[PDB]
């Protein structure tokens, strides 16, 4: 996504959690800003010290590495349940005689 | 709950919150160097110092996490340089006087100029002025007066602006548990938390002088060889037993002697190896240049370089609307963008120059994945040590005439190689004593061994016993040498220059033994060879997360500097001199001086 996503000075809009106190679970998903406490010294919502914000933006510049250029990624989940299935494949339709 | 835990969280967070500002600090100096500009400057200095507070900042924070009760050795290290307050453990005056003395140094330095004694209108600029003058300038007082008369302006005017820089400094070594402030540069090579691998930092001063000595038996047949050849030009000031003059080194302050090897020739009778002409008729420019060294690095299995590595490369200055630096300099950012800003004209020596150039970003690209405290040479030895291996390995007659810069048929023999290793040699062997005899002096008197009135008197006293050169005129203690150096004026490491010979050697003799080359050892050539490239690389991504006394072990097998490699790969050219010194004395001595008779 160089040639989009990163532009000159740099995009923020794109962040990430750098902490939590757990690791998450299969297909969970959690936007909470709540402040991470690294021990046991009250935060309050206050940084300080033993106390940061979790979420950090993506450095986005078109000078920066191949391997650190934002790649967008698309993931596609295929769960077959018990209701019935609709989504196929595509058809064929050849000549009739 | 423990206070590792609270460790490691702060050092993942600094990595990230460093790195962005780190890359926007020295990104903003690349538009500096490459384009002058109102608005370049300005950045420069903005982003330098959001950058420069902000390890202020950080440790603060830093010294709650005491090292007592960390068990990791990578953590430690990486808490190991956020402890350090820098200039805030000065007071508030003394920290704001010291940029006050080294933006006066150094604006001395560059606005430093000494006026043609022979010409008063005309007044030229130290560089390059003054040193492109006395690099081709056989004249006795041509190069008497602007090397005379540089230090009476500088020198003596440099001398109170150094006596401040020197109890400035040591008091910032003082506040940090540091035994004075030539203590303070020891601290790169201090090694601690590994059993058996401790280094300490006393050490150095011992390794510095044991290794020296076996040094002087090359060295001092070197230097009765080049007096010899001088000796015709002024018998009376030139003694047999006695020392070159200062001003004659072939440049000012006499760091290296490659302006003597066109007087210094051995053989003159036969041709030497030189890409210049040859490259003409091939036909190359840079952008071809950097592509055939890439090449190299590919032949010993390091990888390749990024498409933006090339892509975004400085070959030339166009003219003076846009002006860049022409001084050599890689130049590591950050998040994978690695540039190297230099004026490629078509020479032997760009050819040269253009492997160690990129023998340093090759070098960054092995521990790019270390965090950002952790990215880093094990030493300050090391940045340009692994850059010189790559150079010594393209000189080699094998590896030119493998791209077709030398003819096939050129021949190869005693004759052709001996004007070789003369050519490094006053290049390497003429660094060390330089190197060891200032490195010296200013641990002394930042240790207070030497009163201020005998800065001068055991400048030149010590000056004749390591690199035997006497002062055609005799100074004063208000005269300062090494306040007009570089190095010295910019508070740079001047001790890296020395342990840079030695490694580079090391890993000479030790790259060759993997890839099986037979011979002498200037002869080997890595290329073609992808053993030692897969040897070399162990250490090149370990940086200095990693005792350098360890590092070496795994390269080299040596924990410890060595003279060994410097004895073989000069051996040839020792057993030359050796012959063609008996009939002159091998060896100077220290009780003749030019105006003592």
């Amino acid at each position: 996504s160089n040639n989009l996503d990163s532009k000159v000075g740099g995009n923020y809009n794109y962040r990430y959690r750098l902490f939590r106190k757990s690791n998450l679970k299969p297909f969970e998903r959690d936007i909470s800003t709540e402040i991470y406490q690294a021990g046991s010294t009250p935060c309050n919502g206050v940084q300080g010290f033993n106390c940061y914000f979790p979420l950090q933006s993506y450095g986005f510049q078109p000078t920066n590495g191949v391997g650190y250029q934002p790649y967008r990624v698309v993931v596609l989940s295929f769960e077959l349940l018990h209701a019935p299935a609709t989504v196929c494949g595509p058809k064929k339709s050849t000549n009739l005689v | 709950s423990t206070i590792e835990e609270q460790a490691k969280t702060f050092l993942d967070k600094f990595n990230h919150e460093a790195e962005d500002l780190f890359y926007q600090s020295s990104l903003a100096s690349w538009n500096y160097n490459t384009n002058i500009t109102e608005e370049n400057v300005q950045n420069m200095n903005n982003a330098g110092d959001k950058w420069s507070a902000f390890l202020k900042e950080q440790s603060t924070l830093a010294q709650m996490y005491p090292l007592q009760e960390i068990q990791n050795l990578t953590v430690k290290l990486q808490l190991q340089a956020l402890q350090q307050n820098g200039s805030s453990v000065l007071s508030e005056d003394k920290s704001k006087r010291l940029n006050t003395i080294l933006n006066t140094m150094s604006t001395i330095y560059s606005t430093g100029k000494v006026c043609n004694p022979d010409n008063p209108q005309e007044c030229l600029l130290l560089e390059p002025g003054l040193n492109e003058i006395m690099a081709n300038s056989l004249d006795y007082n041509e190069r008497l007066w602007a090397w005379e008369s540089w230090r009476s302006e500088v020198g003596k005017q440099l001398r109170p602006l150094y006596e401040e820089y020197v109890v400035l400094k040591n008091e910032m070594a003082r506040a940090n548990h540091y035994e004075d402030y030539g203590d303070y540069w020891r601290g790169d090579y201090e090694v601690n938390g590994v059993d058996g691998y401790d280094y300490s930092r006393g050490q150095l001063i011992e390794d510095v002088e044991h290794t020296f000595e076996e040094i002087k038996p090359l060295y001092e047949h070197l230097h009765a060889y080049v007096r010899a050849k001088l000796m015709n030009a002024y018998p009376s000031y030139i003694s047999p037993i006695g020392c070159l003059p200062a001003h004659l080194l072939g440049d000012m302050w006499g760091r290296f002697w490659t302006n003597l090897y066109s007087l210094t020739v051995p053989f003159g009778q036969k041709p030497n190896i030189d890409v210049t002409d040859a490259m003409v008729d091939q036909a190359w420019d840079a952008q071809r240049i950097f592509k055939e060294a890439e090449k190299f690095f590919v032949s010993v299995g390091l990888p390749n370089m990024t498409q933006g590595f090339w892509e975004n490369s400085m070959l030339t200055d166009p003219g003076n609307v846009q002006k860049a630096v022409c001084h050599p300099t890689a130049w590591d950012l950050g998040k994978g963008d690695f540039r190297i800003l230099m004026c490629t004209k078509v020479t032997m020596d760009d050819f040269l120059t253009a492997h160690h150039e990129m023998g340093h970003i090759q070098y960054d690209m092995a521990y790019a994945a270390q965090p950002f405290l952790l990215r880093n040479g094990a030493n300050e030895g090391f940045h340009e040590a692994v850059g010189e291996i790559m150079s010594l390995s393209a000189a080699t007659p094998k590896h030119l005439k493998s791209i077709g810069l030398l003819s096939p048929d050129f021949q190869e023999d005693n004759e052709t190689e001996i004007n070789f290793l003369l050519k490094q040699a006053l290049t390497i062997v003429g660094t060390l004593p330089f190197t060891y005899m200032l490195e010296k002096w200013r641990w002394m008197v930042f240790k207070g061994e030497i009163p201020k009135d005998q800065w001068m008197k055991k400048w030149w006293e010590m000056k004749r016993e390591i690199v035997g050169v006497v002062e055609p005129v005799p100074h004063d203690e208000t005269y300062c040498d090494p306040a007009s150096l570089f190095h010295v004026s910019n508070d740079y490491s001047f001790i890296r220059y020395y342990t840079r010979t030695l490694y580079q050697f090391q890993f000479q003799e030790a790259l060759c033994q993997a890839a099986k080359h037979e011979g002498p050892l200037h002869k080997c050539d890595i290329s073609n060879s992808t053993e030692a490239g897969q040897k070399l690389f162990n250490m090149l991504r370990l940086g200095k997360s990693e005792p350098w006394t360890l590092a070496l072990e795994n390269v080299v097998g040596a924990k410890n500097m060595n003279v060994r490699p410097l004895l073989n790969y000069f051996e040839p050219l020792f057993t030359w001199l050796k012959d063609q010194n008996k009939n002159s004395f091998v060896g100077w001595s220290t009780d003749w001086s030019p105006y003592a008779d």
